[PDB]
């Protein structure tokens, strides 16, 4: 089975960062996002990035991913379709004085 | 890749993949690069069977 994804930023031209992405869970790579041969079950799945971030999704292939929260097992939260991830800006590594 | 399975093309500028698919159950024995008479439309994949 596959998993079909879309991963964008903002305005950001993308083609730069597809040089550093490789997105685990079955690894995938950008050209747009596309996991072939899987089995079927719950699988959390997040975009790799060393100077971005992309908050993980939790597949529970039918697709269905609904959301990741590791505290109680049974929720859904009912993301509509393929990972969507809105490219939060760039994560602050550095901390000021 | 992955014993015949997988094929994937790249740019070679960028790192930009452009087409990936997959195939059948094989061992490849072997790989090609076809053209029929003044082009090279094809490319040709053999694995024993």
């Amino acid at each position: 089975f596959k998993i079909e994804g879309r991963a964008v930023v903002p305005g950001v031209k993308p083609q730069d960062w597809i040089s550093a992405a490789r997105v685990l869970v079955h690894v995938g790579f950008l050209k747009s996002f596309v996991v072939h041969d899987i089995p079927s079950g719950s699988y959390v799945v997040e975009v790799v990035s060393p100077a971005y971030r992309f908050d993980p999704v939790r597949v529970d292939i039918k697709m269905r991913a609904r959301y990741v929260n590791y505290i109680k097992t049974s929720e859904v939260v009912r993301l509509p379709y393929p990972l969507q991830m809105k490219s939060s800006g760039p994560p602050s590594y550095f901390i000021k004085r | 890749s992955n014993g015949g399975r997988i094929m994937r093309s790249w740019e070679t500028n960028i790192g930009g993949l452009n087409w990936e698919i997959t195939l059948d159950s094989g061992s490849f024995q072997a790989l090609g690069l076809v053209g029929l008479q003044e082009s090279v439309r094809y490319i040709a994949v053999l694995k024993k069977t």
